[PDB]
């Protein structure tokens, strides 16, 4: 089903991003962002790439296939191999068109669990110095420089380093 | 029967594979047809006819 990421909590994407499919866009002392996230992404590529290439190697090639001829007291045998040809193309359009409808909804949900992964992490590294604020944004009660960016994004947050700090500014807004 | 071509008569036409080894005989009183060329087959899967204007 949908997991309520894309076109849902979040709004629509980012033409300014290049370089992947899912990343940050971060605003600390000295500049703006649109930094992706290599790790996932390319998780997803991989996964992605797989799947093709299975669906591909799924389907054998076929070898030569030519007409036949009947006189007209064969008209019995004539009607039999009609029957078999158009039998056999109807299951096989059947197959090929069923298959790529429902691979469909399953990479779309693919995505759409990425990006639903991806925000969770984010917040569960960021457990008390983060108050979030609508969309998929957060907010850093403490100061963060580049440094504390990347500290982010790798996954190495290493939050008691600045959890007393940020408490002071909470009870100041409090 | 009705002239078909200008013709009356009419004429019937046989094919054998022969086997290596193996021989065959021609015996006639009236109204052999008889082979003047012939054909030595190769082998070599995957032909057919094809019915285009291309
Ligand atoms: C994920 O991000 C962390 C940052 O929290 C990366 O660790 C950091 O590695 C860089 C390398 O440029 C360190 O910067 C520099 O280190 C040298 C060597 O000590 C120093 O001379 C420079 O002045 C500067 O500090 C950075 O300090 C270090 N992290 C820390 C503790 O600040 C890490 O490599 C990235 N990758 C992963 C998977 O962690």
């Amino acid at each position: 089903g949908l997991f309520g990421a894309i076109a849902g909590f979040i709004e629509g994407g980012w033409t300014g991003m290049i370089d992947g499919w899912y990343g940050y866009h971060h605003q600390n002392e000295q500049g703006s962002g649109y930094a992706a996230d290599q790790k996932s992404t390319q998780n997803a590529i991989d996964g992605i790439t797989s799947k093709v290439n299975s669906v591909i190697e799924k389907m054998n090639t076929q070898f030569t296939a030519v007409g036949k001829e009947f006189n007209n007291l064969e008209r019995r045998i004539e009607n039999l191999n009609k029957k078999v040809d158009d039998g056999f193309l109807d299951v096989w359009t059947y197959n090929a068109e069923l298959l790529v409808l429902l691979e469909n909804e399953r990479t779309l949900d693919f995505h759409d669990s990425n990006v639903r992964n991806l925000y969770e992490k984010v917040k569960s590294q960021l457990r008390n110095n983060a108050k979030e604020i609508g969309n998929g944004c957060f907010e850093f009660y403490h100061k963060c420089d580049d440094e504390c960016m990347e500290s982010v994004k790798n996954g190495t947050y290493d939050y008691p380093k600045y959890s007393e700090e940020s408490k002071l500014n909470r009870e100041e807004i409090d | 029967r009705p002239k078909v071509r200008g013709q009356a008569g009419r004429m019937n036409y046989y094919w054998t594979l022969l086997d290596q080894g193996d021989t065959i005989t021609f015996e006639a009183t009236g109204n052999l047809i008889a082979p003047w060329y012939a054909f030595a087959l190769n082998k070599g899967s995957d032909s057919g006819i094809i019915t285009s204007d291309a």
